[PDB]
């Protein structure tokens, strides 16, 4: 009545609490696999980003994101589809290549012109080089990828284990490479064509890294916000919880009042 | 109201949060129950809303589940989307009753599809529109359900055809 | 249990259990999604499905609610019938062709009328 | 065949020598689908 | 408020403030103090006494005592008897203020009196007359007019609220006849404000045509401020523009 | 207690069980006596017989009984009006548990759960 | 020095030689080398931190000396291939396979592996 | 409509839809946050947070207590100010701004103020 | 009971169910006009179950060494355990079991749940080679029960270890 | 369904679409509606028939009332009387 439906919503919240809990303890398994492929794949990053600040490489568009297919994660999709809106006051023509299906979705609706390749069955999975060599290939077959002398790639970066903030950076095309300030030093040869393999090495080296750096910082919100959950949950409980015994009270009353109406009588 | 819901053939329980909600009338459906069962109703209004109720209590599901915010899968979206458009449809002005040859013409272009197809926004324009389209054109199907009161094939192949025929208005 | 038939016992065991595993993870659906579901869970929600909807047949009651005749299938009948899906014999057989149904028999036939 | 998709297949490959580890399996096995899109429109998911 | 959480000594506090204008010399200025102690360990009534004899305040107060043991029907005609003698002062013109602690307590007690009378039981099963009491008790004080010499008896009176449940119908009775409240939230209590007078359910419906113009304008708006460091840290529990952060460190302090 | 404390001057520690029982006790006494049960089904004297019991034990000049009483709270529900009364009369609670013996303390008395009204 | 570093995980880190076979033949690096990019073929390589010296088996990449000195050596997936005729066999059917189709790259491959894995 | 006029009733029938939402949400806003729920929905909260604060005008008695000197503003004024907020041209600006202020043109100079 | 009891014999008594007891004093009260106690229920029942409960006892060595165990039976109302003579006779009993609807679905058929099953004084009567073996047994089950949950994808080694072992 | 929701307003809902029928010729479908309002003040039914009336369908409608005023017995007589008309 108040009674049941009172005590079925508090076995709801409970049973709410005991889930986010659950999720919690589940998020914390995969943020510790999370975070050391984040480490391994930054590590060989700054292994290229030396490369790209000896020679001072720098530099339509492309851009790229990254949110996992599942959702519940915190704000990670939604900061992000911010954060790409935000560059997409920059360029309105730019191509978004939206790498799972949080970020699909939400980005689909702002402008769903940009939306020419998607790709879908990455959230669920930890990031992997068989991925991203596949995706690069793709990229400069259906995206011309090469046509664009800008390519970006957005994704998020796990700031704190407790915080993430959106980022985005920007990947050296071949002609980038080409006209590098130094780029003397270093020895170019005849018989290779080091932009052009460069180019495609570090599209997929760079977006692996991000890929890493976005699926912890998913993770690491998920952890979050699962947590906060259960805090959420059991302020319900509580405030359910002086109801019920309230009610149990007030029942009591109402049924002793027809006890007295009949012995009145 | 215990004792008089044993004594009465049906009953039809009304829902105060959904006519805030904007379907007033306000029929809690889910509580709308005739015990007895339906035999009393037109035999034209029976045949095209057969499969109302199951899209309703499709719909009931798949709009809890779609709260949470959780991935939903196009058939529930499908059952979504067109659960939508039949609350659309219920909801209905007060002190002007409707035609019963005037209603089976919105309930036949609902499960016939037609209304899922044509968005949330302009059903009010669809409904309105579509009934006029039926007043200008097909006046002669109008005369014959009102008359009839039973769907033959020929009306209802009829029907099919205007609904299609005005079918984004 | 033997009164009923040990067979017939286990039989429908098999079937409360998966069905009492249906329900409890339509909550884990809800919320989780049904990506959370194992494969080995993922099959126990199938069969639970199309038994939920394997139990719904017509009566002769409602050839005046409906039109459809009762289906009136003997109770040795049943305990195969049930049999075979938890045997997964007619897990091939879509849901809807449990629906409001009778026997394995008749499932099979309006599996080839949905086919064709 | 593109640099990096030719180093991808030299990699897989290379993990199979001999022997194996189930997490070499895992990083070189992946279940994804480019949900291929047109300028709102969608080419059939192309499995990767 | 919840009993016990100190509920005394809010009371007390009142009572030794004032105590440099009832050791004044203006006797319209000194408020003659009683202590309606209803419901209470006699023990620790004792010790309360003790506690105004060594804050020497004694002396211009009564004590007027209805200990829990006390019969239930004279705990019932212990606050009215009270206020008679409350009122010769009042009827003198001269201040005079009157705690009642705990009408909570005195509405049980006329519950049992009147279930032991037979009259039907009303809502929790506290008699129909309980508001009668009540209305009747509290109108007894006043601040009668110039015409009367303006008698002030100001009445304070302590509620239990058994779980904080406000909603209850002995404490919606009583907040419908006083003039304002002043609601103690527990939780602040324990969590080391002392006192914890959360002041977002505390009102007061004529003490802005009382208090010091000094006190009016030193504490101009620090009502809204406060009720802004309420929705401030409603929201607080994210992002903070310096505009919030500066709102919610002034709010703390 | 009282002959020990007023005429052999002692000290005395008095343990009661359930004053839940105490209670119970005297609701069936009060509805075998026809008075109509107070809310919550408790006897309306429910305050009185209190005041009577925890009155009487008090520190005298001659001694003081002090006591020790068992609150089988019905459900932890304090709101209860049984177990509320006794919590007024009450000044200190200690509130012993399982919890802290399994934490192999005994004294398996809550930390910040046990407090008097004794303790300034 | 000279580091590697790989996607799962990569160690390196003045004089030392490394020996690599690269897009540019086979180069050897002692101490500080000529700052250069070089595409790394599926190789077989020869690390020697002082005259201790450890063999690797990488599946091609990039080496870059960086003019700090800095080998940046980036890599896929393993000397641990060593371990090593189910490749050969792969081998056969990836040549069936060419007529087909990625086979042929799969099949070029293949051939460059058995080489490096008949190397070692 | 037609007692109070159909645009009145238009109006004020989106203001009760819209309120309804906003306590419908309540709950799953408290136990997640709003941005677990849908972009759209989040919207018409906002909107609705908006509604509950411009619903507020201090009194024009207790123009003490409320510490505000009162507002009373026209109905015919009231219809538009409440047409424009549905139609949101003017949210974009603070909670605050709609708390305790007559007309639409008074939030919107309260922004002002609040701006500086 | 008494007659064997008293022969220094032991016995078994099982009182099923006493909440139909209550109901017949309840008609009885009623029907004399007796004003029924809390929940309808006469108000002195707590006093008749007691008296009925506290004759089932291990008696002396010098009453002749004997016993009447017994085990009275209490139907819940839809797992009301609160309800004025479930919470009566739960204070009365040194013990309860209470059986599990959930448990009996899923399969645990007699179902009983442990965790809200207790014994007040158990273990102190207890085949000693069954001491032996079976302390173990019940921090498995209550590890169990926690790692029951987290029963629903990515487990830790030591969960899933603890999660096989309870299953079995 | 939760009081004076347009509860009346469904009923009278009813009375109007009855007028297809009853203004129609169709006398086997002509159904003459009886509206009982028991309870009710006289304020709010003659609200209900000056919309009857505006509709025209007070014709064919009687209503038999028995406001919160009228008497405690006639109102529990009320709807027996309403039902032998």
């Amino acid at each position: 009545a108040t009674l049941k439906e009172v005590e079925m919503r508090l076995k709801s919240i409970k049973n709410i609490e005991k889930i986010t809990k659950t999720m919690k303890i589940v998020a914390s398994t995969r943020l510790s696999k999370a975070e050391k492929a984040k480490i391994s794949a930054k590590k060989m990053d700054e292994a290229e980003q030396l490369f790209y600040k000896n020679a001072e490489t720098k530099n339509k568009e492309l851009i790229v994101a990254i949110t996992s297919d599942k959702g519940l994660c915190g704000s990670i999709h939604s900061q992000l589809a911010k954060a790409v809106r935000r560059h997409l006051n920059d360029q309105p023509n730019a191509d978004i290549v939206t790498i799972g299906d949080k970020i699909k979705m939400q980005l689909l609706r702002t402008h769903p012109n940009n939306i020419k390749l998607s790709i879908n069955g990455i959230g669920k999975d930890a990031p992997t080089f068989q991925e991203s060599a596949l995706i690069a290939d793709k990229l400069l077959s259906v995206m011309k990828a090469g046509t664009y002398p800008k390519i970006s790639i957005f994704y998020n970066d796990p700031v704190s284990s407790l915080s993430f903030e959106p980022s985005e950076k920007p990947i050296f095309n071949a002609k980038t490479i080409e006209q590098s300030p130094s780029f003397g030093k270093f020895e170019i040869d005849t018989d290779a064509n080091v932009p052009r393999d460069l180019f495609e090495y570090t599209l997929a080296n760079q977006m692996l890294t991000a890929m890493a750096q976005g699926y912890a910082a998913e993770i690491s919100a998920r952890r979050n916000a699962m947590d906060n959950a259960s805090k959420n949950a059991g302020d319900m409980i509580n405030r359910y919880s002086i109801l019920y015994n309230r009610t149990r009270q007030a029942v009591i009353t109402n049924e002793l009042v027809d006890i007295i109406t009949g012995a009145s009588s | 109201p215990t004792n008089v819901i044993s004594i009465t053939d049906g009953q039809i329980f009304l829902e105060a949060e959904l006519f805030y909600k904007g379907i007033r009338p306000a029929i809690n459906v889910g509580l709308s129950v005739s015990r007895v069962g339906s035999a009393a109703q037109v035999k034209a209004l029976k045949q095209v809303a057969g499969s109302l109720k199951l899209f309703l209590a499709q719909y009931r599901e798949v709009a809890a589940f779609a709260q949470f915010g959780s991935d939903l899968d196009a058939s529930t979206k499908q059952t979504l989307v067109r659960g939508e458009r039949l609350t659309q449809l219920l909801k209905q002005n007060q002190y002007s009753p409707l035609a019963t040859e005037e209603q089976v013409p919105l309930i036949y272009a609902g499960v016939n599809g037609h209304l899922d197809g044509i968005e949330l926004s302009r059903i009010g324009e669809f409904e309105s529109s579509f009934l006029s389209y039926l007043k200008s054109n097909h006046n002669e199907l109008l005369t014959e359900i009102r008359e009839k009161g039973e769907l033959s094939k020929e009306l209802l192949a009829s029907l099919k055809s205007a609904t299609e025929s005005f079918v984004a208005t | 249990a033997a009164v009923v038939g040990q067979e017939h016992y286990d039989v429908a065991s098999k079937v409360q259990e998966t069905l009492q595993t249906y329900k409890s993870l339509q909550d884990i659906i809800a919320i989780l999604g049904m990506d959370e579901l194992s494969e080995q869970d993922k099959l126990t929600v199938e069969r639970a499905r199309k038994i939920q909807r394997f139990l719904s047949q017509p009566f002769a009651v409602a050839e005046v609610f409906t039109g459809i005749p009762g289906k009136l299938v003997r109770l040795k009948d049943t305990v195969a019938s049930f049999k075979a899906v938890l045997e997964g014999k007619y897990d091939n057989i879509p849901e809807h062709a449990f629906y409001m149904v009778g026997g394995i028999e008749d499932v099979v036939a309006k599996a080839e009328k949905l086919a064709a | 065949i593109s640099y990096a998709a030719y180093l991808n297949v030299a990699a897989q490959a290379i993990r199979s020598t001999e022997l194996q580890t189930a997490s070499v399996l895992n990083r070189s096995q992946t279940d994804a689908f480019y949900t291929q899109y047109k300028n709102a429109s969608e080419p059939t998911p192309i499995t990767k | 408020g919840d009993r016990q959480t100190g509920k005394t000594a809010v009371a007390l506090d009142t009572i030794l403030n004032q105590k440099r204008w009832n050791n004044g010399s203006d006797e319209s200025k000194k408020l003659y103090c009683v202590y309606v102690a209803v419901g209470q360990k006699r023990s620790t009534v004792a010790q309360l006494v003790q506690t105004l004899e060594q804050h020497d305040a004694m002396k211009y107060s009564i004590i007027v005592a209805a200990t829990a043991s006390e019969a239930a029907p004279l705990q019932y005609l212990a606050p009215f008897t009270a206020a008679s003698i409350g009122e010769w002062f009042r009827d003198n013109g001269k201040h005079a203020l009157i705690v009642y602690d705990d009408l909570s307590k005195q509405a049980v007690a006329y519950r049992q009196l009147s279930l032991l009378l037979r009259r039907p039981p009303g809502r929790e099963a506290y008699p129909g007359d309980v508001f009668y009491l009540h209305s009747r008790l509290l109108e007894r004080a006043a601040k009668l007019s110039e015409k009367e010499g303006s008698g002030s008896l100001t009445a304070l009176p302590v509620i239990e609220t058994q779980g904080g449940d406000v909603s209850a119908y002995i404490p919606t009775n009583v907040i419908s006849i006083t003039d304002g409240q002043i609601f103690l939230e527990a939780e602040l209590f324990y969590k080391g404000i002392r006192p914890a007078i959360n002041v977002g359910l505390s009102v007061s419906r004529v003490g802005s045509a009382a208090q010091v113009k000094a006190l009016k304008q030193v504490a101009g708006s620090l009502k809204l401020f406060l009720a802004q460091y309420r929705e401030v840290a409603a929201f607080a529990q994210s992002d903070l523009d310096a505009s919030t952060k500066q709102t919610l460190v002034r709010g703390e302090r | 207690a009282e002959y020990f404390r007023d005429e052999e001057g002692q000290d005395v520690l008095l343990f009661i069980d359930n004053i839940f029982r105490f209670t119970q006790a005297g609701s069936e006494v009060s509805a075998l006596l026809g008075r109509i049960p107070s809310a919550v089904g408790y006897q309306p004297t429910l305050a009185t017989d209190m005041g009577l019991l925890q009155e009487r034990i008090t520190t005298t000049k001659k001694g003081s009984v002090t006591s020790v009483q068992a609150v089988y709270v019905p459900a932890d529900d304090l709101t209860d009006p049984a177990p509320a009364t006794t919590f007024a009369h009450l000044d200190a609670t200690t509130v012993l548990s399982r919890g802290i013996s399994e934490l192999g303390i005994y004294p398996a008395v809550d930390p910040l759960d046990s407090k008097s009204r004794l303790l300034d | 020095k000279l580091q590697f570093a790989l996607p799962h995980e990569t160690l390196y880190s003045e004089v030392t030689q490394v020996n690599l076979p690269a897009k540019s033949g086979r180069i050897g690096v002692l101490a500080n080398h000529v700052p250069t990019v070089e595409q790394l073929l599926p190789g077989v390589v020869e690390v020697m931190e002082g005259s201790n010296s450890k063999k690797f088996f990488i599946s091609g990449g990039f080496a870059t000396v960086q003019p700090d000195s800095q080998l940046c050596v980036t890599a896929i997936e393993f000397p641990l291939e060593s371990f090593s005729e189910n490749i050969k066999n792969l081998l056969a059917e990836a040549k069936k396979n060419v007529s087909s189709s990625r086979e042929a790259a799969e099949a070029a491959i293949q051939v460059e592996v058995l080489e490096n894995l008949q190397s070692v």
